[PDB]
């Protein structure tokens, strides 16, 4: 889930 | 502080194309993902997708109503956000917005918007408003028609913004490729034709500026 | 590819009263990484762009007033508002951000007031626009509300049903009420075979028609 990447 | 501005909205014919742009103040832009939203007239904002900063790849994503159809990109050295939209439908037409999409702690909520730029779909042609003076007890209401015009918007005031009370600009109705609105002011019967009241209406699609002084 | 749902459509309220509204998605918000989920709210208020209000289901962002709490977590979130203030007028978006965004129907908050009458001025085509060839006869009905409200033109006596457009205000920003424009497009020698014009407004706060006219001369 995009909701999870970092910076 | 920080500061978002779109550019680009204009008038522009279905089937053509037109980049938005989005010139950003305030904070660091390499740092952070930008989404962009629209908004059709009163009617609900829909996200139209993001792009990720150097760090992830510049790499995007959209949303289903406009993938493969616009193109999101940035310039880092100019702090600078793109919206490339080709083949445009009248389904376009609303006013775009750019977004911060702060990604820190995992937050991913838009924290700054700019004021948003309009974006009109139609084979109309740009035409300026005819602006006409309406005229006719403690008070006395006092209107302004501006007809024939396009495309939206049209700002209206009175007395260059000094009368903000008393004041209703309605909505401008479509009709025959032409809107056509009205705005009523009422003062006080003592302060008219005492004091004069005048219609302002500006129309930047066609560089368009009309003083209406009020006459009985 | 995630769907949200908010109802209702458009709540009315008074100052002072709660209110709640609810947001639904067909999938589970929440992250098993992060451990939040990724419900915002957003505010809209007339000619403004949208603002932050909530973000992670029931985190409220910096600067919005404690009566905004935000509540729920997996596919049912809520907003609810104690104490509503008058200048909450505006739609509520909630947004999901696990992944990707999608954004609500939004739920179009009006604010509840006291009937009241609206003030019926009638205006004859002006001078300028008869040159050209143009007759538009104007009609306003101002600061009434409820916002139902009908508008008949009379024609020296007979009503008129053709070339009429009206436009409807939203809620006034100082009084909440509601005001509209009733616009009768006629060309110059139409408006001339004629000399009697009435406007007649009907709204729930009398039985009796608020009547204005003019003649020509
Ligand atoms: C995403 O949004 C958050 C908050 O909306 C941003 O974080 C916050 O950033 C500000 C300034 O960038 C920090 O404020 C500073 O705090 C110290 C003391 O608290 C104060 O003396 C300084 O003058 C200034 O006010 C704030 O602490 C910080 N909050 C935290 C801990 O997250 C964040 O920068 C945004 N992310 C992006 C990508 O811009």
């Amino acid at each position: 889930p995009t909701s999870s990447e970092q910076i | 502080e920080v500061n978002l501005v779109e550019s680009g909205g204009g008038l522009v014919q279905p089937g053509g194309s037109l980049r938005l742009s989005c010139a950003t103040s305030g904070f660091t832009f390499i740092d952070n993902y930008m989404s962009w939203v629209r908004q059709p007239p009163g009617k609900a904002l829909e996200w139209l997708g993001f792009i990720r900063n150097k760090v992830n790849g510049y790499t995007t994503e959209y949303g289903p109503s406009v993938k493969g159809r616009f193109t999101i990109s940035r310039d880092d050295s100019q702090s600078i956000l793109y919206l490339q939209m080709n083949t445009l439908r009248t389904e376009d037409s609303a006013t775009y917005y750019c977004v911060r999409d702060n990604g820190s702690d995992y937050r991913w909520y838009f924290d700054v918007w700019g004021a948003g730029t309009t974006v009109t779909v139609s084979s109309a042609k740009t035409t300026p408003p005819s602006v006409y003076p309406l005229a006719p007890n403690s008070m006395v209401t006092l209107g302004c028609l501006v007809k024939g015009y396009f495309p939206e918007p049209v700002t209206v005031t009175w007395n260059s913004g000094s009368l903000s009370s008393g004041v209703h600009t309605f909505p401008a109705v479509l009709q025959s490729d032409l809107y056509t609105l009205s705005s009523s002011v009422t003062v006080p019967s003592s302060t008219w034709p005492s004091e004069t009241v005048t219609c302002n209406v500006a129309h930047p699609a066609s560089s368009t500026k009309v003083d209406k002084k009020i006459v009985p | 590819d995630i769907v949200m749902s908010q109802s209702p459509s458009s709540l009315a309220v008074s100052a002072g009263e709660r209110v709640t509204m609810t947001c639904k998605s067909s999938q589970s918000l929440f992250n098993s990484k992060t451990r939040r989920n990724y419900l915002a709210w957003y505010q809209q208020k007339p000619g403004q762009s949208p603002k932050l209000l909530i973000y992670w289901a029931s985190t409220r962002e910096s600067g919005v007033p404690d009566r905004f709490t935000g509540s729920g977590s997996g596919t049912e979130f809520t907003l609810t508002i104690s104490s509503v203030q008058a200048e909450d007028l505006a739609v509520y978006y909630c947004k999901q951000s696990y992944n990707l965004r999608t954004f609500g129907g939004g739920t179009k908050l009006e604010i509840k007031r006291a009937d009241a009458a609206p003030t019926v001025s009638i205006f004859p085509p002006s001078s300028e626009q008869l040159t050209s060839g143009g007759a538009s006869v104007v009609c306003f009905l101002n600061n009434f509300y409820p916002k139902d409200i009908n508008v008949k033109w009379k024609i020296d006596g007979s009503e008129r049903q053709n070339g009429v457009l009206n436009s409807w205000t939203d809620q006034d920003s100082k009084d909440s009420t509601y005001s509209m424009s009733s616009t009768l497009t006629l060309t110059k020698d139409e408006y001339e075979r004629h000399n009697s014009y009435t406007c007649e407004a009907t709204h729930k706060t009398s039985t009796s028609p608020i009547v204005k006219s003019f003649n020509r001369n």
